[PDB]
RNA sequence: CCCAUAGUAGGCCUAAAAGCAGCCACCAAUUAAGAAAGCGUUCAAGCUCAACACAAAAAUCCCAAACAUAUA
RNA sequence: ACCUCGAUGUUGGAUCAGGACAUCCCGAUGGUGCAGCCGCUAUUAAAGGUUCGUUUGUUCAACGAUUAAAGUCCUACGUGAU
């Protein structure tokens, strides 16, 4: 993992999937071992971007997705 | 079509046919599935044999029993046939067999939540 | 380097106490066979062995079979051998019970209890129908510490 | 054999039949019944008082922080008069309708941590948040005026 | 699978089991005798 | 003395006269020590049986080891082994008279409380080792509190009152319906069909 | 029903979802089975009923989502296992002996080499005990063991 | 990683309580005790002092220190060298509420200890509870 | 595997699974805990 | 499933036993975490937990054949 | 003390062995205080094999030398109209 960006619009209709996602994964409890990552939370239908500086960019429209689905997809991509 | 018989339950794996060749160590116990694979007629033949009366007429009766694993039957036997007995078990239909009309006729039982992966 | 080992010698079998009876001799006399001795535990020195990693912390010398009927004896417990490095001091309570430095050296740690006698053993002209059957002696059970 | 035995003695067939006939029979409860049809008030009063005591309110998700980091953030906030608060959503959801905050319903879900105050040090608070590129500022409502994050930024500037 | 000794008499006997038919027979007799009790009660 | 007292193997003064093996002392429901006394928890005997000094030592050691002396206290609700059991010299043919007193034992009937625990402690804090001891015991035993005992009893009356079977063992036996008294014991009239030998059938109404 | 589609960029879309048929025979029932008066009137071969609680690949759906009772969920799961083993759901598969009413998985039952004596015979289970309370249209109760 | 020690300022090299415990991570004992003695000179001498050393992965020392202990401080304030045995009935020294307040004045000031509660009650109650657990009675 | 009539999880990672007709206690951290019914 | 700052390594005891070798007490902060419920520690350090939040086997060869659902 | 006392002594050995598996070896696996080799322990497996001598009726046992092993038993303590 190289970079991650989480964006959501609770001012608009709320979407708890991305909120739980950033509460769980974007925590130093994980970053302590995943120090390589650089997290940013630019908040304003939502969107979670993950930049792998090797060759990859992963975009998650976590509107209809749930925290479990997006975490599993993130883990699978991390495994690569 | 004796090859296509169906056992209720796990009899295919549990039912065991025991025979003994007579020689020491000649006790052979073969499961129903193995016996069916070896001979596609032994299961029905043995069932009829065990249901027939245990007297000297049993094998004369068995001489009148003609078992064929598949749809093919000899021409002479086919010409001999007189009546066809109804199958004792009505074969349940599969979903692939159910007509769309029957599917529509059967009511939907529950309202699945819209936000579910399924 | 250093290992605390619990060697337990075998237990001799307890002799049987039965009496013979056959068609034309009803009072055939004692048939109590003697029990086999317990197998000793002997630390034999090994040149190939260089560290006490191999030796276990619990050794149980095999116990001898009990005496049977028809005067049948009991198979004595087989000897249990603990291969040890050359130059192994064996100490019970700081006693240095053994040195075990030379090749081929061996020290009997726990002697297997001797087997119990049967009634036929006590059979004699004076005693024409003994009922005694000495119980098999218990085997030694001691904690030996091994230091290179 | 004796009347009392270490094993379960074999009953006379008549006695066995008697036992079988006299076995217990439970009733059938008609159609299956299943298939048939002060800390709480302490929190209530505390939140009621706080909603009037506070003049500006914001909420964040300080759950990605460790014990020591959260403690440091608490000390930095206490450097100002701003007080951080935590309360169950289970009891906060009624509070929104109680205090007439309909627009605040889709804001308090999951870990929510309030930042009540009367003097905005939001400039320095956002500066502190900046070096930690996470823990985004969430929407709030100052003096009955719902402010989005852009509104908070404008108010800060 | 053999039963030691003689069936139905020893400590170890053939297990005997009550059939629904036997239970029904016993219940029928019990009903007849309950009616007998009633008719003897007066 | 919040600890379970030591039980002697045999009475200091033994019984010179050998007495018969009256198995009625094991047969049937227990009529003594059937209710809690200065305690909350206990081991209930769901079947008749004889308790040896070996069982007594097992119970004492286990309970004393696994209970808190300062809070939990234990008390024996069964007398020390008193009934003498005689064993003939091994290998001797039948006859020659009753053998000598080999051991001492204590009878226990179904429904009897064997050990009673008490003190500032809830039921689950004791269920573990009391149930282990119950399984160790020679008869079907159960770790029962006052509440659990009352609950199971009340359930027994509920079963008796709501059972839909028109025919009950008590009714048939007392009325001698099918001549079944030719097959029943006179004690069955009072055991109501719930006891067979030394075994007690709680499931049966 | 939401489905996840990839392109990497992945997103979820909610598609058309079926609805319960109007006018349940017994409204205000705990489970759908009771609502539609099917408490003891469905068997392993009632695929039309069973498939309504089945993932597209054959797995059962959770009780929380289905709304079934505990016992009804267990019955449906067992009936579905039996139907799958009987081959009545050819389209609900993960990606030759004919059977039916198979309680156990075929690969987990050992042959009965030594059936016991008459009083202790080892019987071969048939059907499931969970369906013991089904409607009985026969004079004799159906045997769960053969 | 953080390593917690309660070493006495008077004796900077007791031995076992610092050598083996700190050597697992890899340390310079000479530098450690030199800094400890520097802090000992900075503060009163001959008093236990909690430490908040954090062994960085770069093999560097960041020693953080605060107020002396609470147990020994209370014992000295009460004129006690060894604490009471029972501590529920036994008592050796009595400390007044005014004295407790005075000592608390210089207590809620350390960062590592996190004793930064604005209200005086939160600190006075805590120290009172500590004294009660100790064999010290609270006068009036 | 050790054959046990009653299967008990020994550590946190021990898990019960019914495979090939019988219950098993499987354990990754301490494969010593492997039990079979 | 989540998650764990801390008066302090509460005192005596002990070379030292710090929630956890033993004895006395068991209060106390922060919205919240027992002077600790179990592991682990020579002692520490670390792991979680309670918190906050969200049944069976023996010896010649198993032993009727089978059957789940048409009305009492 | 239930069959056999109106011609079956018995124990060992020889010969031939049938059978069980609660497996001694050979086969396949799990655990291990399993680094490897030796091992220990447990599951599965009975197709095949499981020595020769000294003393002594002796089965057994001790001892000598081996073996991959020198298995526990039942078979009228298998078999003596062989
Ligand atoms: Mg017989
Ligand atoms: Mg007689
Ligand atoms: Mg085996
Ligand atoms: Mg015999
Ligand atoms: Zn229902
Ligand atoms: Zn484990």
């Amino acid at each position: 993992v190289k970079q991650v960006r989480v964006q959501f619009c609770p001012f608009e209709k709320n979407v708890e999937s991305t909120r739980t996602f950033l509460q769980t994964v974007s925590s130093e409890k994980v970053r302590s071992t995943n120090l390589n990552c650089s997290v940013i939370a630019d908040v304003r239908e939502p969107c979670v971007d993950v930049l792998f500086g090797d060759g990859h960019r992963l975009i998650m429209r976590g509107a209809h997705l749930t925290a479990l689905e997006m975490l599993t997809a993130f883990a699978s991509h991390i495994r690569a | 079509n004796t090859r296509h018989i169906a056992f209720s339950g796990n009899k295919w794996e549990q039912k065991v046919y025991s025979s003994h060749t007579g020689y020491p160590g000649g006790f052979r116990q073969v499961t129903a599935a193995q016996l069916h694979l070896r001979d596609p007629v032994a299961i029905v033949k043995l069932a009829i044999y065990g249901m027939l009366p245990k007297n000297l007429h049993r094998r004369t009766m068995m001489e009148r029993l003609h078992l064929f694993p598949d749809e093919y039957i000899p021409e002479d036997i086919l010409k001999n046939l007189v009546e066809e007995l109804p199958q004792p078990r009505k074969i349940p239909k599969r979903l692939d067999e159910y007509t769309q009309e029957e599917i529509d006729a059967f009511p939907r039982l529950w309202t699945p939540p819209e936000d579910y992966r399924l | 380097d250093y290992r605390r080992v619990l060697v337990c010698g075998g237990n001799g079998g307890a002799g049987a106490s039965c009496f013979h009876s056959e068609p034309r001799k009803e009072f055939g006399g004692p048939d109590g066979g003697d029990g086999g001795n317990g197998g000793h535990v002997i630390l034999r020195v090994d040149q190939q062995v260089k560290s006490l990693s191999s030796v276990l912390s619990r050794y149980q010398g095999f116990s001898g079979e009990d005496g049977g009927s028809k005067n049948c004896f009991g198979r004595s417990g087989a000897v249990l051998y603990i291969r040890v490095p050359v130059g192994t001091l064996v100490k019970e309570g700081g006693r240095v019970v053994a040195d075990l430095s030379c090749v081929g050296d061996e020290y009997i740690a726990a002697l297997g209890g001797a087997g119990g006698k049967g009634n036929r053993f006590f059979l004699a002209n004076n005693n024409r129908a003994p009922v005694t059957c000495t119980p098999g002696q218990p085997g030694q059970q001691r904690v030996l510490h091994l230091e290179l | 054999s004796k009347a009392v035995t270490r094993h379960r003695r074999v009953m006379h067939f008549q006695r066995q039949k008697l036992m079988a006939v006299t076995e217990y029979i439970p009733p059938k409860p008609a159609i299956h019944p299943s298939c048939l049809p002060g800390l709480i008030r302490l929190l209530r009063r505390e939140i009621a008082a706080v909603f009037q005591d506070n003049r500006m309110i914001a909420v964040c998700q300080n759950v990605a922080l460790s014990a020591e980091d959260k403690l440091l953030m608490r000390h930095q906030l206490r450097k100002h008069k701003i007080l951080m608060k935590v309360f169950p959503n289970q009891v906060l959801k009624p509070f929104l309708e109680d205090s007439k905050y309909q627009n605040l319903l889709p804001l308090f879900v999951g870990h929510n941590m309030l930042l009540v105050s009367e003097e905005p040090k939001v400039k320095e608070m956002v500066r502190i948040l900046r070096t930690v590129p996470f823990l985004p500022l969430l929407g709030g409502c100052i003096d009955d005026t719902i402010l989005s994050r852009q509104g908070f930024i404008n108010y800060s500037k | 699978g053999r039963i030691p000794g003689r069936q139905w008499i020893g400590k170890h006997r053939r297990p005997r089991f009550v059939s629904l038919r036997a239970k029904q027979n016993m219940i029928r007799r019990l009903e007849i005798e309950a009616e007998n009790h009633y008719w003897l009660s007066m | 003395k919040p600890k379970l007292r030591f039980i002697e193997r045999a009475p200091l003064v033994p019984k010179v006269r050998r007495e018969p093996k009256n198995l009625s002392d094991i047969r049937g429901p227990s009529t003594e020590a059937t209710e809690f006394t200065e305690g909350n928890f206990a081991i209930l005997a769901l079947g008749g049986g004889y308790l040896h000094w070996g069982h007594f030592e097992m119970m004492r050691l286990t309970i004393n080891r696994s209970m808190d002396p300062k809070n939990m206290f234990a008390i024996w609700r069964v007398p020390a082994p008193f009934k003498p059991i005689t064993r003939k010299s091994v290998g001797h043919r039948m006859g020659g008279g009753k053998g000598a007193i080999d051991h001492y034992v204590t009878p226990v009937k179904a429904g009897r409380l064997v050990v009673e625990m008490g003190g500032r402690c809830e039921f689950e804090e004791v269920q573990g080792f009391l149930d282990q001891v119950a399984h160790k015991l020679p008869f079907a035993a159960k770790a029962v509190s006052r509440g659990t005992l009352e609950k199971m009893r009340k359930d027994q009356e509920e079963r008796e009152r709501n059972n839909q079977n028109p025919w009950t063992f008590e009714r048939i036996a007392t009325a001698n319906m099918l001549g079944i008294r030719k097959v029943l014991s006179p004690y069955d009239l009072t055991h109501k069909g719930k006891y067979w030998g030394k075994f007690y059938m709680p499931k049966r109404v | 029903f939401r489905e996840v589609v990839e392109t990497t960029i992945i997103e979820g879309r909610i598609t058309a979802t079926p609805k319960e048929s109007p006018n349940p025979p017994n409204p205000s029932g705990q489970c759908p089975i009771c609502r539609w008066n099917l408490k003891h009137k469905y068997n392993y071969d009632d695929v039309l009923l069973l498939s309504q609680f089945i993932r597209p690949h054959g797995g059962m759906l959770p009780r929380k989502i289905t709304g079934l009772c505990q016992e009804e969920h267990r019955k449906i799961e067992e009936c579905v296992k039996m139907a799958h083993r009987a081959g009545l759901l050819p389209n609900h598969r993960p990606r030759q002996l004919n059977r039916y009413l198979t309680r156990w998985a075929p690969g987990s039952v050992k042959p009965i080499y030594k059936k016991g004596p008459r009083w202790n015979r080892v019987r071969m289970p048939v059907g499931s005990p969970l369906l013991r309370d089904n409607v009985c249209y026969s004079r004799t109760p159906w045997k769960l063991y053969h | 990683g953080v390593i917690r020690a309660i070493v006495r300022a008077g004796l900077a090299m007791p031995g076992p309580p610092l050598g083996p415990v700190l050597g697992q991570r890899g340390v310079s004992i000479n530098q450690f005790c030199k800094e400890f003695n520097e802090r000992t000179k900075d503060i009163k001498e001959g008093i236990p002092l909690p430490t908040k050393i954090l062994v960085k992965p770069d093999r560097t020392f960041e020693i953080k220190i605060g107020q002396p202990t609470v147990s020994y401080f209370l014992k000295a304030a009460a004129g006690i060298e060894k604490g009471a045995r029972q501590t529920g009935k036994e008592v050796a020294g009595l400390v007044t509420l005014k004295h407790v307040y005075e000592i608390a004045r210089i207590k809620a000031q350390d960062e590592a200890f996190a004793l930064q509660d604005v209200p005086l009650s939160s600190v006075v109650r805590s120290i009172i509870g500590s004294a009660r657990s100790l064999g010290i009675r609270v006068v009036k | 595997f050790k054959n046990k009539t009653v299967l008990k999880k020994r550590c946190k990672d021990c898990y019960l699974v019914k495979r090939r007709g019988r219950w098993y206690v499987y354990c990754k951290t301490h494969p010593r805990h492997k039990q079979r019914q």
